[PDB]
DNA sequence: TTGACTCAACATCCTTTGCTACAA
DNA sequence: TGTAGGTTTCCATGTTGAGTCA
């Protein structure tokens, strides 16, 4: 009947059996993970056995202002997940999902901490935080390492230091959520207690296949606008297209003599992974024998003259000639393409091998307008705020990932313009496009 | 200095950690690797060059070669002195589709300020990175630091690292007092169970650096027998061991003389000593034991019929403190304890512990000097 | 406050186009 | 898929936050 609920560095503790938990010697009481609070308290709760938490420990949650004139489906998304205030909203890259979570957490009025991937989203949820709400959140991660009020934090630092802070924000915002189910990342949220939990994303879908953990770590999909498909008061039509390259009879030589290696390789030993879901068995194989690494590797440099072909870059001068008054993002594969291209057409690139400062810069003067043209190699998948465009081409399929391609395919957020994408691919070789 | 952990090799045997280190058959391949790396060339032709050898000889052991390798050199920015406003200035100049307008465009550029900037366009990052001097280095050196960086990348993981004395013992305990390390000092076999780096919440890199500085010092000896349990694993951890003893196959080089001087330990010296002639002063009392378990205090001091024995701590976690304070419950002599800040502050038996940020305040000493008179 | 440099975590890595057509 | 098994993933390349020195 009479049982206390407890809290300790990531664990919740009890004395009654709650489904869920396990006997302990060390604690002396039934434990497990802190993220079941928000389930076992409502099994106390409903069996009247009058139970006490001491575990909410909310930091002085300080009086905010309204100021966010949010529209039809974010009043939607925010009733669906005020329903049971454990969920998760997908709406594509550039549909005020941030203006969301503000006006939901500006209704909580409970202390939060906001989870953001990179240093990027932390300073455009500051910035966004002292617009829409006239406050300056605590930043721990990166430079500072602030915590007052409604504070904001990277993965890593909520990572790093998570025992120090479960016990803390009763409400838990997840920007790009699909970073959230990898391996430390779970480990981060599971230690967490918050009852209250919403995700954010534009694409929920994972190639990885770990995307089912969602309703035991923050919940489930409450509400997802249809994605790529209300187009009035989102992007304009998208117009998807592809271009298929006749691969060079020169090149063509080299592909098969090396696609070959691997194919006698694999009918030589058994082990097929044609439609086996399971590469990891021959890379296991390659740390240690010779021919299978050596194999894999030609494989490798196979999809890499397959995807990074010099015969799509002469249908790239074609579309180049055809369109001369819009804004045109070049992606690539790797940065070896993406290099090549800049040293052809006068280009400049933006990788992870580029700076900082001129990254940023090159960013500038792109939403400026001196730079019509620009080559980046995926690196523009995020949420960093890159100024949108109107043609967006692709020449790294980086295979059928949704991100890739939903997460990618979602950097153009104008109107009134036609605003098509491309996908160069050459149809000799995998070309494994979006399913 | 270690290597990355995707480079360390090494096996399990019935839950027993077994590094893989080099032996001299190998001399060969250092030899190539050292006869690769001439003056005056880049990166990319280096690895370019060395996909060879990974297909021939175990392609960890030649990346951690040449990584160290590029660690030892001198390198060059570039022979043209503006690396990064060419592509500013060119490619202001739209997307040039024509070959004609292209050189005409690089004509112009080459005009505007004068250069070879055809090949000199992306500078400024790894690859076109060339060098100034190659370093000499002798292939037995590289071997033996490759072991060397090796085991420190086991080291690395440790939760307990156990070292065993052979004749030196105040050296290395000199040492440990002013590396900051966390001991435990056992007399069974006369033993100190060092805390490992995995006892950190989150500052493990300081202090895993200075374990190995004692580390490099203990290697330097008659014998070093010691017992490191490890903690290894990506998604679940598992604790091995890892023995090692008399592996006389490392490298003697620079000790770094001075990483450490115990201002702290002079300043609190020089402190009590001149502020008051009540309480005496040790330089540092015979270690007392209890039951083989040894604990050795900094300083004693002793006014009368009321003796204490200080203790200053470096490193610090709460089980740490607790643990200690525990095991010297049985000292016979009140405890004294001064502590950095630098994890989560503690104040629990106040009686026993003493915090400061810098130095020591030798008032506080005074004050609970006085609380004990 | 910088700017180096690293390094752990996290990501992709997979089967082949052909007789039903729309353009959303 | 489950009435058994002992164990560090990691052939590549890409990104980035975090944390160390001088
Ligand atoms: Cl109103
Ligand atoms: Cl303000
Ligand atoms: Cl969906
Ligand atoms: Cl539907
Ligand atoms: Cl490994
Ligand atoms: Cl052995
Ligand atoms: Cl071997
Ligand atoms: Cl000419
Ligand atoms: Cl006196
Ligand atoms: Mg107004
Ligand atoms: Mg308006
Ligand atoms: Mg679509
Ligand atoms: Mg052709
Ligand atoms: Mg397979
Ligand atoms: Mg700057
Ligand atoms: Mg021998
Ligand atoms: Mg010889
Ligand atoms: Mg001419
Ligand atoms: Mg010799
Ligand atoms: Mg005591
Ligand atoms: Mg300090
Ligand atoms: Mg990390
Ligand atoms: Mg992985
Ligand atoms: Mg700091």
């Amino acid at each position: 009947g009479s049982v206390y609920l407890r809290y300790f560095k990531g664990l919740i503790l009890s004395d009654a059996y709650a489904p869920g938990l396990k006997w302990s010697d060390e604690l002396k009481a039934y434990s497990a993970l802190a993220f079941k609070y928000r389930d076992v308290r409502k099994y106390f709760l409903e069996k009247e056995i009058e139970v006490e938490e001491n575990v909410i420990d909310s930091l002085p949650f300080p009086l905010i202002k309204d100021k966010i004139e949010l529209r039809d489906y974010q009043a939607e998304a925010v009733k669906a997940w005020l329903k049971e205030k454990r969920g998760i909203i997908v709406l594509p890259t550039g549909a005020g999902k941030t203006q969301v979570a503000l006006k939901i957490v500006s209704i909580m009025k409970v202390a939060t901490l906001i989870v953001v991937p990179t240093i990027d989203l932390i300073t455009q949820w500051k910035e966004r935080i002292n617009k829409y709400l006239d406050f300056d959140p605590g930043i721990i991660g990166g430079g500072e390492d602030s915590l007052k009020g409604i504070t904001v934090i990277t993965y890593d630092s909520a990572y790093t230091r998570a025992e120090e802070l479960g016990n803390k924000f009763p409400l838990l915002i997840f920007d790009e959520v699909h970073h959230l189910p990898s391996e430390g990342y779970s480990i981060m949220a599971q230690l967490f207690a918050s009852p209250y939990r919403l995700g954010l994303t534009a694409t929920p879908e994972r190639d990885d296949g770990k995307h089912e953990l969602y309703p035991i770590l923050v919940g489930p999909i409450v509400y997802r606008k249809s994605v790529e498909e209300l187009a009035g008061k989102y992007i304009a039509k998208y117009k998807i297209k592809k271009l298929y390259v006749s691969l060079t009879n020169e090149e063509k030589k080299r592909y098969d003599g090396l696609r070959k290696k691997l194919k006698d390789f694999l009918s030589s030993r058994g082990l097929k992974l044609q439609n086996l879901d399971d590469f990891h068995r021959l890379v296991k194989l390659a740390a240690k024998d010779k021919e299978a690494r050596e194999a894999l590797l030609a494989w490798h440099e196979s999809l890499n003259i397959a995807v990074n072909s010099q015969s799509k870059i002469e249908k790239l001068r074609e579309i180049l000639q055809e369109y001369k008054n819009e804004k045109i993002i070049v992606f690539t594969r790797d940065t070896q393409m993406a290099y090549r291209i800049s040293k052809t057409f006068l280009i400049p690139v933006v990788t992870y091998k580029t700076d900082k400062d001129e990254r940023e810069e090159i960013l500038q003067k792109f939403r400026d307008g001196e730079y019509r043209v620009i080559v980046a190699s995926t690196v523009f998948d995020e949420g960093v705020d890159v100024p949108d465009a109107t043609l967006a081409i692709v020449m790294g399929g980086y295979g059928t990932k949704r991100q890739f391609l939903q997460r990618l395919g979602r950097i153009l957020r104008k109107k009134d313009k036609e605003a098509l994408l491309i996908e160069i691919v050459t149809k000799g070789t995998a070309d494994y496009r979006l399913s | 200095m270690g290597l990355p952990w995707e480079l360390a090799r090494f096996s399990i045997v019935k839950d027993e950690v077994l590094p893989h280190f080099a032996t001299n058959e190998d001399l060969d391949l250092a030899n190539e690797i050292i006869s690769l790396f001439k003056a005056g060339k880049k990166l990319g032709e280096i690895d370019e060059e060395i996909e060879y050898l990974e297909k021939i000889y175990d392609h960890k052991l030649v990346r951690a070669f040449v990584k160290l390798l590029t660690r030892l050199c001198e390198f060059e920015l570039d022979s043209p002195i503006p690396p990064i406003q060419i592509r500013r200035e060119l490619f202001k100049y739209g997307p040039v589709l024509d070959e004609k307008e292209r050189e005409d465009i690089i004509q112009k550029v080459s005009k505007k300020l004068g250069a070879d900037i055809m090949r000199f366009v992306f500078s400024d990052l790894d690859e076109e990175k060339k060098i100034i001097k190659a370093p000499t280095i002798s292939a037995e050196d590289l071997i033996r630091w490759y072991n060397l960086s090796l085991l420190q990348t086991l080291l690395f993981k440790a939760y307990k690292l156990t070292v065993y004395v052979s004749s030196n013992w105040k050296e290395i305990i000199r040492r440990a007092k002013w590396l900051g390390l966390m001991y435990f000092a056992y007399d069974k076999p006369l033993r100190f169970e060092f805390l490992g780096p995995a006892t950190l919440v989150k500052l493990t890199e300081k202090y895993g650096r200075n374990l190995a500085v004692l580390l490099q010092f203990i290697i330097s000896s008659q014998n070093w027998k010691i017992e490191a349990e490890l903690v290894l694993g990506k998604k679940f951890k598992r604790v091995y061991k890892l023995k090692l003893a008399n592996f006389k196959e490392l490298k003697e080089l620079v000790i770094d003389e001075k990483r450490f001087d115990s201002s702290v330990e002079e300043k609190f010296y020089k402190d009590f000593t001149n502020v008051i002639k009540g309480w005496k002063i040790i330089r540092e009392p015979e270690p007392l034991v209890v039951d083989n378990r040894v604990f050795i205090p900094d300083f004693l001091v002793e006014k009368g019929n009321l003796k204490v024995y200080v203790e200053i701590v470096g490193f610090w976690t709460k089980e740490y403190i607790k643990e200690k304070l525990d095991k010297l419950k049985k000292v016979k002599y009140p405890i004294l304890i001064l502590l950095n800040e630098e994890l989560g502050k503690e104040k629990f038996n106040g009686m026993n512990v003493i915090t400061y940020k810098r130095k020591i305040d030798i008032s506080l000493v005074y004050k609970w000097l006085r609380e004990l008179e």
